[PDB]
């Protein structure tokens, strides 16, 4: 019964509330997920160079580089610090 | 409670163009049980594509006039506890 479904995952930050890491906009989201019909919460920064996408099972920003997709690791939108370094197995390339 | 979060693009360009929020709506989670999106994995999970057939049942939640011929609407179903 819900609300229970509510603290399955982690609640994504509002835009205005992502801190250092330049001004943000919602990018149309593509990426999907296997168990939902959600496409994951997008955003782009740095003239649309950067994307910022919400792992909501981590709690943090998946974040790439437009021009080819390249990981560029994760980041705490309360504070903008890097999490973890980028992980180049990783890409969005097939969803930009 | 529960929000819904909506977002909007261009059709063209694909540029964003709006994001509003729903009031709250606490633990009742029933008007995502008029859009047929089970709750199962979709809380605070994804934005959904906003069909034709969904913007009557949207529209009263929101200020902005959903039109699906000019933009590409999203919503997500987002949960925190208490007012936020
Ligand atoms: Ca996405
Ligand atoms: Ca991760
Ligand atoms: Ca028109
Ligand atoms: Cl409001």
């Amino acid at each position: 019964g819900f609300k229970d479904y509510g603290h399955d995952y982690h609640p994504a930050p509002k835009t205005e509330n992502i801190k250092g890491l330049g001004d943000l906009k919602p990018g149309i989201p593509k990426t999907p997920k296997q168990n939902g019909g959600g496409k994951r919460k997008r955003w782009t920064g740095d003239k649309g160079r950067k994307i910022a996408e919400w792992d909501s099972q981590h709690g943090e920003l998946e974040g790439y580089r437009a021009s080819d997709g390249q990981h560029l690791g994760s980041f705490d939108p309360k504070t903008g610090n890097q999490l973890k370094g980028p992980d180049p197995k990783r890409n969005i390339k097939k969803y930009l | 409670g529960l929000k819904l979060d909506l977002t909007w693009f261009d059709k063209s360009t694909e540029d964003f163009k709006g994001e509003e929020y729903s009031k709250d709506f606490g633990d009742d989670g029933s008007v995502m049980e008029s859009l047929g999106v089970p709750f199962k994995d979709n809380v605070n999970n994804g934005c959904f594509d906003v069909i034709a057939e969904w913007v009557p049942l949207l529209q009263p939640y929101f200020n902005h006039q959903i039109d699906i011929s000019d933009n590409e609407y999203f919503v997500s179903f987002d949960y925190r506890d208490g007012d936020w």
